[PDB]
């Protein structure tokens, strides 16, 4: 139905390939004399009238990763691992 | 009286069809200009064939040129024979196929068929009875691999019962003048199995090879290549247009010489091919001519005919000649070749002789065979195309002007069923 | 009839327009005041071909061509020199200030705002045309507006004309000797641009073409007016079919069909046979095998490149003058006979042959003279990704230490264009990892 | 025969009159003391055509010109240059102070008591004439007498006339650049005339044609004798199929056909192609194509208006010269496949051509020459009410501040005739706005 739901298919086949371990509150803090938070909105509700795709996977507490709709050399679409590494990841 | 139209398509066409008209015309008698000066009245009662007449006793050739897209319009018309041609039958476009086969079936040529065909029907009407549709055409390049066979599908659709003969180049296992050419070789094969009555399976290198191994031409130009080619194409419809002692249509040729409805690809030859000035040290005779004829050096179509068997053949004799030196030298070959041919069949070679020679020569022939070694140019071809597509390499500059993946592999599995339909015969039982 | 739209860009592409032009006028007659004294003694031909030359009702002729650099200094010595009233005098100077050799001054700041001038007389020039469209860009890599305002010129054409056809010659930096300090951060902010939008992108080089006129030329001091001429050379048999009559003419599109074989890999890497001297004119045969193996050795590549390193995967030999059909087939054969000349097993066909027969002619004032027979062979190897990495090496240097940096962001261009540069280069260098090699089963 | 009565009004009405009547003496052959000596070589023909001259006995020529400013200082120069003995000694001066750039000095007070002379001169004038009428007025707006003067002289050849065509040709107050602070009070006061009486107005700016001095033109410091040749060359080709045979004429009653949908929106918005230098008079084809072209562009409107943010209604491509009428079609079906170049609904013809095959002649002296062909497009857009509401927004401005209004009050005009005024353009601004909307269903 969707355009554009093929990008986001392999999105919903990649979120059961690793382990999702996210952060939950009451953890403990180390140090960090230098921290670095990267926070994610949530979907508001205008981008779901405009057929949006979550692209802002969160595994970890330390992990962040950001696909991208790309191509190989022939025309064939794949995910990018964008693969960063934060504190602080947050969901 | 029986009348063919000539097509041409694709820029290895014209310039085969440029030197095909000066053949046809010097073999009339006929001026640039189109006014008769003939030596005898026996060239001017099938003048009807190939050249309809005009007003002031100047005569036409019913050439359709579909391949002038400009680069060859201004070498054609400022060529030799530039001033015999009917200038409204060149008939083009602008943007030309860039070596394409769907930008010569799909995108450029959708928007010509109709400007072609509205030129076709205005030249089978001025015609009493029509039964030949000569198309020379080439595989390989861009005009000459889609839309030389777009019209094919549209002039058998508007026409199911005439006689289609392409004489069609094909591509080399060496000489590779094109980087596509396993893409425009496959996607033309896929429509001329289904789409012709006779095709004729031409090489440049079994060319490359007469001018050196037997002509011993030093520089054989293009030019010399095609004044080959138009030796045999004005050697199938001699006996249209020149009385004999056993004539043979292009329908009698191509009800024998063709056993089941997919195996017509021909190979064609020709004799006598000698280098000379005017001292050669040998005799026209009737036993000279066979044994050139069917000698693997002698071919066109560069492949070995000692790796497979014979079909059957087709001798078009020209000259005068006696019968019984025809039909015994056609025996003593046959016997001596006894596994080179295919031993189910009761006799395989035919013959035809005609009685008007060329200009110059005494006798000639023409060697038209249909023979199972020509799966060597499908086998190649065939592993061409796979290496090229299994990497889908070349693909996006097809996918990109309208077509699919879904026919290639329908085109790879039309041309790996005549090696199926080949390797069979060639096999002995 | 067939045609090009030339554009050349910044002070690279207008100086090789000053030998381009000079190049085109000397074959078909025309002289530096458009008209045609040579033709005029026989009374016949168009030789001032429409592929190149629009003309006007008074004899005159008109180049195809536009050029623009945002800075007077260039485009003043055309304005004053020999092809003053050549050419139509809207050459688009306008720019009160030089780019300064950044990428962002540039895409982003004074190439816009001139931009609009720019587009709207190529529509002005491209609406006298009808038939093949070509655009002849002519830029170097490294420079600021050869670099920054090509970048914008590509996607504004890119989508007031759609698909055609857009060859573009680019001088690429030499990974030994760079004229500038910052020629690697606009090497690597230029290919963004050039990988979507131009479809065939002929790199050559300053030091590959230093080498030459020191050793074939015997030219010990070759200054920037010697080395256009080879250029110059180049572009024409590039474009020669669709001016001259040969036996197996190369369309502009018939280059796309068969040497790019995918969308993201058209880095052709041309070549030549400039054996002349004139004293070596003598002492040498220079027949249809001989020039044919002048690409064999990589003392003759344009670029700074070994070619034996890698595969290729599709070549384009095209030849000028007096060359026989059937000499060619002798010369490639061996070619492909030589287990060092390596392909992929995927391109079994190989080569293509575009035979014209105009012989190239001889710009007066050196330094090469009248040779017979020519060949530009164009072939996207796989050794170019080593000409890549020794660049993206300079780039990866100084990025580390965040050097040169201030004048690129604090011009409009986000800090964040950089890495989005690098993540191309890292992946298009992956893709030719992946094409030379085959695959087993 | 057919004919013109043109009556120049005010000092811009005056000075274009220097101009218009300086390119008609030359066109025709006569000199500036009334004689002919150039066809008199010949010896035939009429070519003096009595659409523009009275001829008397004695082979004089005198024009239809009458002109009132109600200041001696502008008449006294024609009273005193090379066109003293051509005219008629009654060129009506008599003021004796001008109008001081107010409408009320004006419609109400000097304007009255001159203008018993005006209309005895008409009357005196009208009545040599057999055949088509029409008044070919000039003036401009802003000014006292061209705004103030002009719309007494409407309503006073309204009612003595009757239903007569009137082509007023105006220059309209630019959106930036103004030449006085009191002339978008005269600019507003002027249309409640100019709406109900002219039945066609020819609207044209300063600053439109300043670029246009300067960009194709290529002339730094344009002064007002090198603007007005440029208003008089469209003038002779509005006028042009009165007096030259051409291969479709277009008489002044064909244009009130065409070129006005409703009564009430009657402002065309002129054009021209001026691209001559004369140094660009080489260098370029300036085909059917080409010319028709030049009006796609934005800047080369006569008027400080941008087409592209409106609909078009009817135009009319009136041609000159050596001009095929098969070329013209292909520069027609070109222009409705362009998207931009939008059209209403209710309108499908279009176009309207007339073919004049008169080339346009050049006044010695500059500033452009012998070109072949030329079109003077009249194209009532919708985008002339933009340019009306940067005209209403600088009358709103000032009238909160009850500024200079005790001049205009204070002559005899009450201070209730601003808003009789401002709601004429108010309504008439909204009459575009409902036209330029197709009807959905
Ligand atoms: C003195 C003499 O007898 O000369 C012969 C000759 O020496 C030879 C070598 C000719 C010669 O042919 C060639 O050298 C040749 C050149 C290019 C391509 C093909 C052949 C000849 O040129 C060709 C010429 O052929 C003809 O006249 C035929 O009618 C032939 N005509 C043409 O091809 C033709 C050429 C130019 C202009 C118009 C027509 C023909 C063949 C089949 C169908 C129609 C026409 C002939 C017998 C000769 C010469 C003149 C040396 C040969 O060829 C032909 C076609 O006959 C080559 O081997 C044969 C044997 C001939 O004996
Ligand atoms: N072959 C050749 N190379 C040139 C020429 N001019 C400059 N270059 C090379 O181009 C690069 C410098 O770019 P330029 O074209 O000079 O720079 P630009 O495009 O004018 O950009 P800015 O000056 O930065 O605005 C260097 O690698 C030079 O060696 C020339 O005339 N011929
Ligand atoms: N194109 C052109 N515009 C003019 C000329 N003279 C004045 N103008 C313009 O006309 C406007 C001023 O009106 P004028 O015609 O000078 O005024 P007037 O009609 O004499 O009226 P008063 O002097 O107020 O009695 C300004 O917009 C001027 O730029 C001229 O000779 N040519
Ligand atoms: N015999 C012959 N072969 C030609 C000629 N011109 C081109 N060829 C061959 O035709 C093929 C190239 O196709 P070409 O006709 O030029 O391409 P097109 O114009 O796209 O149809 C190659 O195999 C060439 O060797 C010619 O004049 N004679
Ligand atoms: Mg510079
Ligand atoms: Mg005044």
């Amino acid at each position: 139905g969707n355009p554009n739901w093929e990008t986001a298919q392999m999105i919903r086949e990649y979120q059961s390939t690793l382990e999702f371990v996210p952060l939950l509150d009451g953890q403990a803090v180390d140090d960090h004399q230098i921290t670095v938070c990267v926070r994610k909105r949530p979907i508001s509700r205008k981008e779901v009238n405009r057929k949006e795709i979550d692209v802002i996977s969160v595994p970890r507490k330390d992990m962040l990763i950001v696909h991208e709709p790309r191509s190989k050399v022939d025309l064939t679409k794949f995910l990018e691992n964008h693969k960063f590494r934060f504190d602080y990841a947050f969901n | 009286m029986r009348e063919i139209v000539h097509i041409q398509a694709g820029q290895c066409g014209n310039q085969i069809g440029a030197k095909f008209w000066e053949v046809i015309s010097d073999e009339h008698g006929i001026d640039p200009t189109g006014s008769y000066h003939g030596d005898s009245d026996l060239q001017l009662e099938r003048i009807n064939v190939y050249y309809n007449e005009a007003t002031g006793n100047k005569y036409v050739p019913r050439a359709i040129l579909v391949d002038l897209e400009p680069g060859t319009m201004d070498s054609v018309r400022s060529g030799p024979f530039g001033q015999i041609f009917r200038p409204d039958n060149f008939v083009f476009g602008q943007s030309g196929a860039g070596n394409n086969w769907a930008k010569g079936h799909y995108t450029e040529g959708a928007e010509l068929v109709d400007s072609v065909l509205d030129v076709v029907r205005k030249e089978s009407e001025s015609c009493d009875c029509l039964q030949g549709f000569q198309l020379t055409h080439s595989l390989g390049g861009g005009t000459g691999s889609g839309m030389g066979t777009l019209l094919i599908s549209k002039i058998r659709e508007e026409y199911p019962d005439r006689i289609m003969n392409t004489f069609s180049v094909m591509p080399s296992p060496k000489v590779s003048d094109t980087v596509v050419e396993p893409y425009n070789a496959t996607l033309s094969v896929h429509q001329l199995v289904e789409n012709t009555d006779e095709t004729y399976c031409i090489d440049n290198e079994a060319l490359y090879d007469i001018c050196f191994r037997t002509l011993k031409l030093t520089t054989p130009t293009y030019g010399d290549l095609n004044h080959l080619v138009s030796a045999t194409m004005s050697g199938v419809t001699t006996c249209l247009r020149f009385p004999g002692q056993l004539n043979a249509d292009l329908r009698k040729l191509a009800v024998n010489m063709v056993p089941f409805p997919r195996l017509h690809f021909f190979m064609p030859g020709f004799a006598p091919l000698t280098s000379r000035g005017s001292q050669q040290y040998r005799a026209l005779t009737v036993p000279e001519l066979t044994q050139q004829m069917f000698d693997s050096k002698n071919m066109m179509a560069a492949c070995d005919p000692r790796h497979g068997r014979y079909l059957t053949v087709a001798a078009i004799f020209r000259g005068r000649m006696s019968m019984k030196e025809v039909d015994e030298q056609m025996l003593n070959v046959q016997n001596k070749n006894s596994s080179y041919f295919v031993e189910w069949i009761p006799n395989n070679v035919k013959t035809a002789v005609c009685d008007i020679p060329p200009r110059g020569l005494k006798m000639s022939a023409t060697f038209i065979g249909n023979s199972t070694a020509i799966q060597e140019l499908f086998k190649r071809i065939s592993e061409q195309f796979t290496a090229m597509f299994r990497r889908k390499a070349f693909l996006h500059w097809y996918t990109g002007e309208g077509m699919d993946e879904m026919e290639f592999t329908e085109a790879e599995s039309n041309m790996n069923d005549l090696v199926s339909e080949y390797q069979q015969y060639q096999d002995a039982t | 009839m067939r045609e090009c739209i030339s554009i050349h860009v910044g002070q690279a592409g207008v100086q090789i327009g000053n030998a381009c032009w000079e190049l085109y006028c000397l074959e078909h007659g025309i002289q530096p005041d458009g008209q045609m004294p040579s033709d005029k003694t026989i009374g016949g031909g168009d030789d001032s071909f429409n592929t190149f030359f629009s003309e006007t009702g008074a004899g005159k002729h008109v180049p195809r061509a536009v050029f623009v650099d945002l800075e007077p200094t260039v485009i003043d010595e055309v304005r004053t020199g020999t092809y003053r009233q050549l050419f139509h005098p809207e050459q688009l100077i306008t720019g009160k200030e030089d780019a300064a050799n950044n990428y962002a001054r540039g895409h982003y700041t004074i190439g816009k705002e001139i931009i609009d001038l720019v587009l709207d007389r190529i529509r002005k020039l491209a609406d006298q045309c009808t038939g093949l469209q070509g655009f002849l860009v002519f830029h170097s890599f490294g420079g600021g507006t050869g670099s920054g305002f090509t970048s914008l010129l590509m996607e504004r054409l890119s989508v007031d004309y759609g698909k055609k056809s857009k060859l573009e010659f680019s001088i690429y930096p030499a990974p030994q000797v760079s004229t500038a300090v910052v020629e690697p951060y606009n090497s690597i902010l230029t290919t963004h641009t050039t990988l979507e939008h131009s479809d065939c992108a002929f790199m050559v080089d300053n030091e590959a073409i230093y080498d030459i006129c020191r050793r074939n030329l015997d030219i010990e001091r070759p200054t920037y007016t010697n080395l256009n001429r080879l250029i110059s050379q180049i572009v024409s048999s590039i474009t020669a079919s669709l001016r001259f009559d040969g036996a197996l003419n190369v369309d502009l599109t018939e280059f796309q069909t068969n040497l790019v074989p995918y969308p993201r890999i058209h880095f052709p890497l041309a070549t030549y046979a400039p054996v002349i001297s004139a004293e070596k004119a003598y002492h040498e045969q220079l027949s249809v095998a001989e020039i044919t193996n002048a690409c064999f050795e990589p003392a003759n590549q344009m670029v700074k490149c070994d070619p034996r390193h890698g595969k290729y995967m599709a070549c384009c030999l095209l030849y000028r003058g007096d060359v026989v059909p059937k000499d060619v087939n002798a010369a490639i054969a061996t070619i492909k006979t030589k287990r060092s000349i390596q392909f992929v097993d995927w391109c079994p066909t190989g080569f293509k042959v575009g035979i014209n027969y105009q012989p190239p002619t001889v710009v007066p004032g050196g330094d090469l003279a009248k040779v017979q027979r020519a060949v530009c062979m164009l072939s996207n190897t796989t050794a170019i990704a080593e000409a890549w990495a020794r660049l993206d090496h300079k780039f990866d240097l100084m990025y580390a230490k965040r050097a040169f940096v201030h004048w690129y962001v604090g011009e409009g261009m986000e800090e964040g264009e950089f890495s989005e540069a690098r993540e191309d280069m890292a992946a298009l260098e992956k893709d030719y990892e992946e094409v030379g090699v085959d695959s087993v089963e």
